[PDB]
């Protein structure tokens, strides 16, 4: 179980860590959280009680560095540092978990939550579609745009996600408009699957960090390229039975955990319906299915 | 975007552009079977493809033999229709090639803009005019030539005949909407108008009967007399 301490909490704030998320009060005596699961990806997370405006955060994995939070008063935001000296950190921990001044990661025993919102999420594919290569963790906030977005513009703080176009070269082959359109199997399983993200637990990954950018930071472009990379894998009549299940087990855990109130927002109508009821796949996703018409049956 | 009362006039400047209707081209008549149930018979259509500054027609006759043997007929007959507009585009000089494409229906836009992914810089535009193009088979001339193909088959045509020579492309497309509102709201009627005079001539290169400007005065009031009564006849008024 690993940690990543604090120097100081100078500024109120509300700290998400996963699903998670507590209140911070202006110079409380705040150190850090301990106890963090091994063998996952992570996203530490923060909202300033003055503005909510930009929700910001960190993608990390502890087993790749000691990761630690500082807030710079220059910049304004707290800020994630990676201490090389690891005696330097071992000993900065100690003194603080002594002093019972760090918040304890919350899991419950029976929950399979986290590793199934992260289950095909890797830190170096993050680092791909995020890149800051000086850094072994990743910074997204609510405003950054996508590659996709910026073609339709700093292209230092974009997200790198996989570009999805329906009414494309890529996407259509010469001689089959028509079907191509219809049955986008081509599309997902030679020019995607095949070609650019070389196996599904890739491609899932993507759709995975997609929805969690959307989710806790309320970046529109996340949400625009999960529901793309839902809306290629229902349009396509040839799917691989074993990404159909585990495409079911994906959704149904992020529909599972995503806040009632934000629904309205961060689910597109027009895709879920097609997906669930017009689509190739109308029948594959029964998990989803369930879950959806007993929690949002409006949208439906 | 799309194209209104209020951008009118844009059709009879100096780009480029055609409309594409697809009414047409999927036409069938629905019969009985021995057994009772329903079916349908297919027949000759056509794409109307038409240029409205200069007049010209480029009717693609749609053979009864490119359904043999395919499902959803009403679908395929929207990507069959983009698939020649592309393929005409295609074949035309750079020079000839449209600027715009607008559709008479919104339902050809997705077709239509994927066979033309390799004409980034043509727009596919939908329309708000409820335009009248599928009286175009009311033309006899032009329903005598889908009928007779045995074949799919391009014929060229001036929609206007001569009319450019004596007036701008904008009463001449005004002329044009106004006889097809007519032959699609009372066909009888219409054509009685048009040539129920049997002392009028078409004359062989020509779609429409030879007026002069003054008879064309009095069939156009003649026409819109028709379209009025219609709307009464239809609504009691
Ligand atoms: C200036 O270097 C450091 C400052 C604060 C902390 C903390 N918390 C660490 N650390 O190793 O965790 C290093």
């Amino acid at each position: 179980m690993n940690t990543v301490p604090f120097t100081s909490a100078p500024i109120e704030v509300t700290i998400g860590i996963d699903q998670y998320s507590f209140n911070v009060k202006e110079n409380q005596p705040f150190h850090g959280i301990k106890d963090i699961p091994i063998g996952h990806v992570h996203v530490i997370h923060f909202q300033h009680a003055d503005n909510s405006s930009m929700r910001y955060g960190y993608w990390f994995d502890c087993r790749m560095g000691n990761f630690y939070i500082q807030y710079d008063p220059k910049d304004g935001l707290y800020k994630m540092m990676e201490e090389r000296d690891g005696a330097k950190f071992e000993n900065i921990v100690h003194n603080f978990k002594e002093r019972q001044m760090m918040v304890s990661y919350p899991k419950i025993d029976e929950d399979d939550t986290w590793y199934n919102l992260t289950e095909f999420v890797q830190m170096d594919k993050i680092r791909k579609i995020v890149r800051k290569d000086e850094n072994q963790f990743s910074y997204v906030d609510s405003s950054m745009t996508t590659v996709q977005e910026n073609e339709l513009s700093d292209p230092a703080h974009s997200l790198n996600y996989t570009v999805i176009n329906f009414k494309s070269r890529e996407a259509i082959r010469p001689g089959h408009e028509m079907e191509d359109f219809l049955d986008k199997s081509y599309y997902l399983n030679t020019v995607m699957l095949q070609g650019i993200f070389k196996n599904s637990s890739n491609y899932f990954g993507e759709l995975q960090f997609a929805f969690l950018n959307a989710m806790f930071f309320g970046n529109y472009g996340s949400s625009l390229q999960w529901h793309a990379m839902i809306e290629l894998i229902c349009s396509s009549a040839t799917v691989p039975k074993h990404m159909l299940d585990k495409l079911d087990e994906i959704l149904y855990y992020q529909i599972k955990t995503l806040p009632e109130q934000y629904s309205d927002i961060l689910l597109n109508e027009r895709v879920w319906n097609i997906c669930l009821y017009s689509s190739f796949q109308k029948n594959s996703l029964h998990n989803t299915e369930k879950i959806m018409e007993n929690k949002y049956p409006e949208l439906l | 975007g799309a194209m209104n009362s209020s951008n009118y006039a844009e059709l009879f400047n100096n780009d480029i552009k055609l409309f594409v209707d697809d009414t047409n081209v999927y036409r069938v008549t629905v019969h009985k079977t021995f057994e009772g149930n329903v079916a349908t018979k297919a027949i000759n259509g056509c794409i109307f493809t038409l240029n409205p500054k200069t007049g010209h027609l480029f009717l693609k006759i749609i053979h009864t033999s490119v359904w043999a043997g395919q499902k959803r007929l009403s679908q395929l007959a929207k990507w069959k229709t983009a698939e020649e507009v592309s393929a005409l585009v295609r074949s035309l000089p750079k020079e000839e090639q449209p600027k715009q494409i607008i559709v008479t229906r919104k339902a050809m836009l997705d077709p239509l803009e994927v066979h033309m992914l390799d004409f980034p810089n043509i727009a596919i535009r939908p329309t708000e005019l409820r335009l009248p193009f599928s009286a175009a088979m009311s033309i006899d001339k032009l329903s005598d030539v889908v009928m007779k193909a045995t074949e799919p088959q391009m014929v060229l045509f001036n929609i206007y005949d001569d009319w450019l020579d004596r007036i701008s492309s904008y009463t001449a497309f005004s002329r044009l909407t106004l006889l097809l509102r007519a032959l699609k709201t009372n066909e009888e009627s219409a054509k009685m108008i048009l040539l129920s005079d049997p002392t009028i001539t078409i004359k062989s290169y020509h779609l429409w009967p030879s007026f002069t400007d003054e008879q064309w005065i009095t069939i156009e009031s003649q026409m819109r007399d028709l379209i009025l009564t219609e709307y009464g006849r239809k609504y009691n008024v």
